[PDB]
């Protein structure tokens, strides 16, 4: 099961600092190394550094400015990476991976999305999207739900608690003066709806919120 | 169990502990040093063996001060153990040769 | 520090065709190259380790080859699930490094 | 303090003097030779150790006549000292084995 | 004898921006590269030793990286005091050699 656990997001004001965590499970060897990889939107993987928890020794990529500090809590199997005095340049997804001391990254975390801005955290408004009365359909029907007015990224949108996967598209968010907006679209066979329920679950980590929205026919 | 044989055994067990500890400490020492290649445990264990035996092919070797220090211990533990096996064999031959001379 | 070059940033292939991703090392590194797959909004997933060693849980469709400076990750008969960014990474010399990546396009 | 142990000690101290002198003389010998790499004291001391132990990874080695001469002394001092430790261990085993045989 | 190439002879950067100086070695030299700073009418001043080792008395703004043939001296957030000529030098093989130098321009 899930070996590395990282919190979905962290908002940070320019100049401030934050500490991301990476709780590990599964096998643990004194030979294990925990790595941190930075990925900026539209960019590749960048190696930040590593740590040998069973010793506390950490090394850093000397090719980039050192904004991090690695530490680990052997008892709580938790590795922490402290990012200090951030700027918009530091906004990105930060993954942690476990390396058995053999050179490759066997497992990775989901990654924490870090956003550096003065803006305020705003949960999203999850409005539904059902076809209008004059809309005809065929073997399939397309529903959806609007996630608007949120900050910062990201937002995980699932359908029927993840039980509904096919026919799903979640469009990239667009930034509108300090607030994000995106829509997710699901497609099921016409016959099945609303006979069978169809709900969109919207989780917004930065605001520790999670909301549901049943997509029912229009009045 | 004669002394030379108990020592030979002790020596072998110990050398094996130095090979493992050493491999672990070499990697720990070498990471952080750009260009270092003695940085993963499996080949590090292989490195330690070829160092203990003094073969030193040149495929792996420490570049850091602490890694080289680890190396010295491994070399010395390797040279000393095997040498101690040589001395244990000499004892065995001397005593048998004694009996043979009826001394 | 070892530079890994991933030839074309994007690769266009027809459904079911064979595709090969190139990863060049700035110096000789044995077979200490490992490939990762990353889909949109996803975490990297280890596909091949040590240039050609297969990973269980990974389709036999994927295979890697090469040694020294030139390495290739191949997908025999590409399919939609394979659309993603592919990265190569080296563990030959410290520090570990990644290739810029190559996007598979069908 | 038996002879073999006094010699072992003397040997170790001496080998350490050869490692230091040798490192100093190697650098002194190698500088001035284009392409030479055995030219700075710290790694030179590391070179001397891997030469005395006969490991010789190949990361460093003299290219000049005098540097190689320094090398020979270091190799021989290394091979001789360790061998002298082997012989000291053999003596220890032979004498204990004597007592054990009640000879 | 090892040739050290210092990429562009002059580097233009905006106040407070990050700047990187390149120094290429004609062959593989580990991390045996050392950086020097020299202001107008001044003597060279050691900034970084062994590619990335910091020198006390030198701003933390300065840092170096690389190994093998490619080395980089970086200045995080450049300031006027930093205007000078930057040289790299190698101690891997005799004789020691210097790079032609790179001038920092703000
Ligand atoms: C503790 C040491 C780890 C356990 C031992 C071997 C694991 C091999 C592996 O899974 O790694 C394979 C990898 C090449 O594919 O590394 C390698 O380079 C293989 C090195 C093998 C060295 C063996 C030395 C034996 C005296
Ligand atoms: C007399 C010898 C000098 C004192 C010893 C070490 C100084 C290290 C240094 O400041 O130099 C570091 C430098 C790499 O940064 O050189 C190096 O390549 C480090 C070589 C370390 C070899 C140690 C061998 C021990 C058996
Ligand atoms: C004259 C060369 C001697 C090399 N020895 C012994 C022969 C090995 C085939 C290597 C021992 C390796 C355990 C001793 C080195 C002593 C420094
Ligand atoms: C022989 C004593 C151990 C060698 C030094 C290990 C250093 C590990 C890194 O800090
Ligand atoms: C073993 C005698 C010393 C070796 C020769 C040293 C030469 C130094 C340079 O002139
Ligand atoms: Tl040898
Ligand atoms: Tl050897
Ligand atoms: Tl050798
Ligand atoms: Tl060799």
């Amino acid at each position: 099961q899930v070996q590395l656990q990282q919190p979905g997001a962290e908002l940070v004001k320019p100049g401030a600092s934050v500490k991301l965590s990476c709780k590990a499970s599964g096998y643990t060897f004194t030979s294990d190394w925990i790595h941190w990889v930075k990925q900026r939107p539209g960019h590749g993987l960048e190696w930040i550094g590593e740590i040998i928890p069973s010793y506390g020794r950490a090394n850093y990529n000397e090719k980039i400015q050192k904004k991090a500090t690695l530490t680990a809590d052997k008892s709580s199997s938790t590795a922490f990476m402290q990012l200090s005095s951030l700027t918009s340049e530091d906004s990105a997804v930060y993954y942690c991976a476990r390396e058995r001391g053999d050179g490759y990254f066997a497992v990775w975390g989901a990654g924490t999305t870090v956003t550096v801005s003065s803006a305020k955290t705003t949960p999203p408004s999850v409005y539904p999207l059902a076809p209008g009365s004059a809309a005809q359909t065929n073997s399939m029907v397309t529903l959806g739900c609007l996630v608007k007015g949120y900050f910062p990224e990201p937002v995980t949108v699932t359908w029927n608690s993840g039980s509904l996967s096919s026919g799903v598209h979640t469009f990239p968010a667009v930034l509108q003066s300090d607030l994000y907006t995106l829509s997710s679209s699901v497609t099921v066979p016409s016959s099945s709806w609303p006979s069978e329920t169809v709900t969109c679950n919207v989780a917004h980590p930065a605001s520790s919120t999670k909301v549901d929205k049943k997509i029912v026919p229009r009045d | 169990s004669a002394l030379h044989w108990r020592a030979a055994g002790a020596a072998t067990v110990l050398l094996v502990i130095v090979l493992l500890a050493g491999s672990y400490l070499a990697v720990l020492a070498e990471r952080g040093a750009p260009g270092a290649q003695l940085i993963t445990y499996p080949r590090a264990l292989w490195w330690s063996v070829e160092t203990a035996t003094t073969v030193g092919y040149g495929d792996l070797y420490p570049v850091t001060l602490w890694g080289r220090c680890v190396a010295v211990v491994v070399m010395v533990a390797g040279i000393t153990s095997f040498g101690l096996v040589t001395a244990a064999l000499a004892t065995w031959f001397v005593g048998r040769e004694q009996e043979r001379r009826g001394h | 520090d070892i530079l890994l070059t991933q030839s074309p940033a994007i690769l266009s292939v027809s459904p079911g065709e064979r595709v090969s991703f190139s990863c060049r090392a700035s110096q000789s590194i044995g077979t200490d190259i490992h490939w990762y797959q990353q889909r949109t909004n996803g975490s990297p997933r280890l596909l091949i380790k040590y240039a050609s060693e297969s990973i269980s849980g990974i389709p036999s469709r994927f295979s890697g080859s090469g040694s020294g400076t030139d390495f290739t990750l191949s997908i025999n008969s590409v399919e939609s699930e394979d659309i993603a960014n592919y990265y190569c990474q080296q563990s030959n010399r410290w520090p570990f490094t990644f290739g810029s990546g190559t996007k598979l396009e069908i």
